[PDB]
């Protein structure tokens, strides 16, 4: 057994009644100075270790061409002057097993975690030497921390893309369906997670030229995808990831959902394709008033009124729809969808739920297009444009395809460091140069839309944290306090960043002055509400920081209203999934599902306490299963307030709640403004 | 599986 | 129980100890008086009814307006002056349920016989009338059947392509894979069945830009192409039928051919596509002497050649293959494959068999390609050229994917009309209409090789019929000699009509200059061998009817360097499934499967026998599993040296034959010089 | 499923 996980595993032997937390830190010494020193190749100058990197096809030449190597070496020693300590062992075992360079055998170690960070702010800075030691003080202070995608392959010749969340709006046609499969396999060869929206496409039984009932359906593209899905599996190390979304006003929204049944035949059934359902406010008012729903056939909507379905409100045209002799529409029970949702999500998770009227009530953007789908994470919520994809010959007409480079701020390094401000402006400007650098050749609205948009997302990650290592409950009113003050901060300044982004480059997003914040009404919460902290105890975590009262919101809006904005979308918080344990943090906004994690790598066993678990804290670490999700939705709903894209949201339920409960836990989060549900995690 | 308990009334409003 | 089907089913019923052969006059008889003239609208002008036929989206009036009404109406008149009858009830039965024009709601009957081939006719001519007469008169005799594409949807304005054979060539990109997928669903919408060539793409475990063992191989390729093919079902009508074909000595034919067996994993089978399997001369020769042969990696050929697996001699370049330590194989036992191969078709009649070097000797376009795959069908054997589809934003090579029209002469009616030669010349004109107005607009190789080769197929049908009805076997030597002179005579006049049309329109096919048309090459065996029958019995079918000798021949060869070719290819032999019933004539050159045909349409059985059977001539209509299938291959390729393309040859077996008498089948096809063998048909 | 019998050569041969 090696030495390290022996001492990991050494945290659950209780001594004198309390965990041994402080093993963990002789695990990573031991994991350190046995394993990784030794693996580590070594260089007589960084200049070497540079060339042998350049040569041999690990780096890029070009963007460590912009720097002398005279500051490149700067870069590294403030890099190396930071003297960064892994907490954990989870922390640098995670790091140097997903993230660290290795030989091209798999052997050595060529990547430090201050070799990475400082190659990652040399590609931020894209030449400008001080902006590469503040990305460096950023990164090595663990105050930002770049996406996966960005992080895995910043610098690296031969890399995946930087964006892993694509989104995709198909056409009711054969032509968009092929594309979509095409663009699908591309950028699922290039890693990113891709989702489709099915809800243009007509419904089973529905004409094709004339001949009746001869559409097979969303559920025959559903195949196709998934089965685009294996296809473009990228070796199989990570398997294509794909989601499919469907309104829930669609026909086949019960053969949508039948694809995730336990008893679902294998001609139906979807496996690698994750299924969301977008349900606009009307659904849930025929719910809750129990009356008679319909479900509608698309292709007589688009004939009867030359839009689609989901481009239309469905709740000033959804009576004119059941009224129309000339659209097809099939009777449901909105309550026993409800149900078999609730029933669904408890056996499967799926799907995901998107709550439409909460994404566009708030959406800044509903003058490019109104927000139909999210993305595989449930998270990103932007405008999109379905192309028009035609045969070979003609030209095709080109929409909005979604990304978005994501970024996650760490709450607790960030408050640590009274760092707000600088930290949410650093990271706007790596994610305006991600997107800038990012050019996918083969999925022609992606592209457009990334030109266009410039989108980002900017997440944060350790809010449960940062909470427990300050005795604050989750679930408490302060715990919300925190976050309102906190995201509205982040908001702020990742508006004024956009804003002077803009005033520099002189350019805003496409179609701007559409937007809510040229029309100054996204800012009216902002300039008539205060979100100072209405606790002391809260709002001495911010002392030494100043928070924008509303004569700064004031200032920011009319600074808007002259300057612009250049991104469309700024903050979306992803699950973070596997970036937690290397910045030694919790995930996401959500709370910790188990306060010592164990698991299992290979034939070993290992244990990973929360960042900052003790006895001390112990019970401010409760577990998201044991806490009410009520309160949980509270936060989200605090926390979605300030964030322009959604928040990935997973339900945390017991095995004792029944169907109903899950129900009421979506009602209670499409009251309070939750704009997507995740996941249904049971235990 | 879950339990499936049906919605009631009461269920849709807080 | 319809009175028409009682009276057919009198047949069995053996008065004096004979069939009531009679009976199924009496029975389609029955079947007009009682259903047909009861079903079918009558108009009280031929105007009108015109009128009513392109008005109500029935017809197209582009070329209906190619002629004044009185030709039209001199055209019907020619169609109802042979007051053609349906010898059998099936065959009235089939065209009404098949081919005739029905009501939108398919309850009544537009067309007649006459006025389906009337329609076909007018199509065919373009504007003359005097021709279209002459294609009624062809038609109405039935000496030439258009195949069932053409037959059914030659002018109708809710039509299908009349092609329903294509052949794609995939090239080894995930491009080129998306776009091949898209192209499959593009045609099979059409309704048309598609061949897939496999061979580029690299195998299971090979390297995608130095990500080794990360290809799936042609085996998910062919998943992805089996659930497009199930997606695109034309419009629920039909099941779309696909075809995927591999060379042998590609490193995944055991996973190519595993994915036909009857104990397959879910992940591996697909059900919708069937597999064709490439055998060039070499892999028979290792088979031969039992030596240990190698399938070769084709992406490690590709790198260390620059050119594909299958764009290469296999003969001269497998040693080199062998030998060369950069090319990646895995040794095979060739005798195993070949006992895999037979076992497979004896257990469910996969795969087609294609022997590369017996179509390539032969081949008259090899300058062009060389004769990689076959179709759907295995008789289109033509030079194919692999697309380069690249990314979205660049601009794509296209090359040369197959695509040739059906047409199938009847031999009964053409030998008894003693008109070879004048219904070779208009079926070679009807199919070249075909090709010339045929533009499908999601397929550019599919086009391009359209308008480039001009390639057309001209079948043969009722040949066993045609030997029964005179007194000769099947198996006989007479029997050969008549195919012999027969197809020679069809060569000819396909030949001397495409030069022809060469000098009428002053061009030849693309790179015509290169084949062996134009060197003098093909005619070699024409000018040095007579062809005339060599039975006086043989010698007597043919008399009033010249048949060409070898100065005919030289003066068609003259005549072909001088003027040129206009079709690259002009005779296949086609299967001919559901047209043979329209013609009361034996399906294509194979004998029959069944005296007397036994099938069962809605609750009602039918009974179908074959064409001309009777007392006198029942014993030269003997079952083709009765028959010894090297006579059989004897005939075939007695055929196959007049066809520049390949025949749809099915093997008929006994349940008592080993897997070792199937493999001597299909080496003796081999050594005798078959092309293709379709399909093992066990009884 | 008739019955697998192996080639016993000679059967390449006419
Ligand atoms: N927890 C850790 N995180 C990161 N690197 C570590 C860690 N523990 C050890 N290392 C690596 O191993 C080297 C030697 O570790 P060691 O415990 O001897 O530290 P030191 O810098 O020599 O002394 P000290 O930490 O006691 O001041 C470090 O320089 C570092 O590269
Ligand atoms: N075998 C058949 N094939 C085609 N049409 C048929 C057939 N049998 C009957 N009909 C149709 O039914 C009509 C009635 O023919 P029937 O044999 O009852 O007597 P008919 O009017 O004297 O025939 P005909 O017009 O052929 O000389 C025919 O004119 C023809 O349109
Ligand atoms: C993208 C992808 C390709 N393939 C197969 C299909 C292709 O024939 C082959 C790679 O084709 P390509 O997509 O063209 O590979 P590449 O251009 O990225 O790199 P290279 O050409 O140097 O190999 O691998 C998979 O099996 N799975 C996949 O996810
Ligand atoms: C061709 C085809 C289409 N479809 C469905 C999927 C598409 O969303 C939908 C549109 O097909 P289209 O490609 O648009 O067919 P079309 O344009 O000829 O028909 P229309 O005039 O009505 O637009 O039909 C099938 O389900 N199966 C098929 O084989
Ligand atoms: N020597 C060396 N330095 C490395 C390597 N990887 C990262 N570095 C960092 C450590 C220092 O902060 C910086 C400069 O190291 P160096 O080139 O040895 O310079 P110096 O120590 O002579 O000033 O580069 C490496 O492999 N070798
Ligand atoms: N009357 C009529 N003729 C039809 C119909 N379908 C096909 N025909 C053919 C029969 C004749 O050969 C041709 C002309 O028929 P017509 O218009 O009645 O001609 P005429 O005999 O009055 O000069 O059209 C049809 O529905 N009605
Ligand atoms: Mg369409
Ligand atoms: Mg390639």
């Amino acid at each position: 057994v090696p030495k390290w996980i022996q001492l990991n595993n050494e945290i659950m032997i209780q001594k004198d009644g309390k965990f041994q937390f402080d093993k963990d830190k002789e695990a990573v010494h031991s994991y350190f100075v046995d394993y990784i020193n030794q693996n580590t190749v070594f260089f007589h100058n960084l200049k070497e270790k540079l060339d042998y990197l350049v040569e041999n096809q690990y780096y890029e030449e070009e963007f460590l061409s912009l720097y002398s190597f005279e500051d490149i070496k700067e870069v590294f020693k403030t890099a190396y002057a930071k003297k960064f300590r892994f907490p954990s062992f989870m922390s640098a075992f995670k790091f140097y097993n997903d993230y660290a360079l290795k030989t091209n055998d798999k052997k050595k170690i060529l990547e430090r975690y201050e070799d990475r960070i400082s190659i990652v702010a040399l590609f931020f800075a894209n030449g400008d030497t001080e902006k590469a030691k503040e990305y460096v003080n950023l990164m090595i202070n663990q105050e930002y921390q770049p996406s996966t995608p960005t992080f895995l392959n910043a610098g690296r010749k031969r890399r995946g893309e930087l964006v892993s969340c694509f989104l995709l709006e198909v056409n009711d046609s054969l032509n968009d369906i092929s594309r979509a499969i095409d663009i699908s396999m591309q950028l699922s060869k290039l890693g990113g997670g891709v989702s489709l929206n099915l809800s243009k496409l007509r419904a089973k039984g529905e004409a094709i030229k004339d001949v009746e009932n001869a559409t097979k359906g969303v559920v025959g593209v559903m195949k196709l995808l998934d089965n685009a899905f294996r296809y473009a599996d990228q070796m199989g190390q990570r398997q294509g990831s794909g989601a499919a979304y469907l309104n829930i006003f669609h026909r086949d929204i019960n053969d949508f959902l039948d694809t995730k049944k336990i008893s679902a035949d294998e001609d139906v059934r979807v496996k690698t394709l994750s299924i969301g359902v977008v349900i606009p406010d009307k659904f849930v008012e025929l719910a809750r008033e129990d009356k008679a729903a319909y479900v509608f056939y698309p292709h007589t909507i688009y004939k009867e009124y030359g839009q689609h379905m989901d481009e239309m409100d469905m709740n000033e045209m959804y009576d004119k729809f059941v009224d129309n002799p000339r659209v097809k529409k099939e009777k449901i029970n909105p309550r026993k969808l409800l149900e078999k949702l609730a029933m669904l999500r408890s056996e499967s998770g799926y799907p995901y739920i998107m709550f439409q009227d909460n994404v566009n009530k708030v959406h800044a953007n509903n003058h490019i297009s109104k927000v139909k789908f999210s993305n595989l994470c449930s998270e990103v919520l932007q405008a999109s444009q379905v192309s028009s994809y035609t045969d070979y010959d003609e030209e095709d007409e080109i929409g909005l395809d979604i990304s978005c480079n994501l970024g996650s701020l760490n709450i607790l390094n960030v408050m640590e460091h009274k760092s707000i401000e600088k930290t949410v402006k650093l990271a706007t400007d790596s994610l305006t140069h991600v997107s800038e650098t990012t050019d996918i050749r083969n999925a022609p609205a992606v592209r457009r839309a990334n030109k266009a948009m410039k989108s980002i997302g900017l997440g944060a990650m350790n809010l449960h944290g940062y909470l427990a290592q300050n005795g604050i409950a989750y679930e408490s009113p302060e715990a919300r306090d925190f976050a309102n003050t906190f995201f509205m901060m982040v908001n702020f300044y990742s508006i004024q960043r956009s804003a002077e982004i803009a005033k520099e480059k002189g350019e805003t997003f496409d179609q701007y002055e559409g937007s809510t914040y040229a029309t100054g009404e996204y800012f009216d919460k902002y300039v008539s509400t205060d979100f100072s902290p209405k606790y002391e105890k809260i709002a001495n975590l911010f002392e030494g920081m100043h928070i924008p009262t509303t004569e700064d919101w004031k200032k920011l809006k009319a600074f808007v209203a002259e300057h612009g904005m250049y991104h469309s979308y700024r903050l979306c918080i992803a699950p973070t999934g596997s970036i937690s344990y290397v910045q030694s943090s919790t995930a996401s906004v959500m709370p910790i599902m188990e306060r010592i994690e164990e698991r299992t790598y290979g034939n070993s066993k290992t244990y990973y306490p929360m960042p900052g678990l003790a006895s001390n804290n112990w019970f401010f670490y409760k577990e998201a299963y044991d806490m009410d999700m009520f309160k949980v939705v509270d936060m989200i709903a605090t926390i979605q307030q300030h964030i322009d894209q959604g928040i990935s949201f997973t339900l945390f339920l017991k095995d004792t709640m029944t169907t109903r409960d899950l129900n009421r836990i979506d009602l209670y989060a499409h009251h309070r403004g939750i704009k997507t549900i995740y996941y249904a995690r049971t235990k | 599986k879950a339990t499936v308990e049906p919605l009631k009334d009461d269920d849709f409003y807080f």
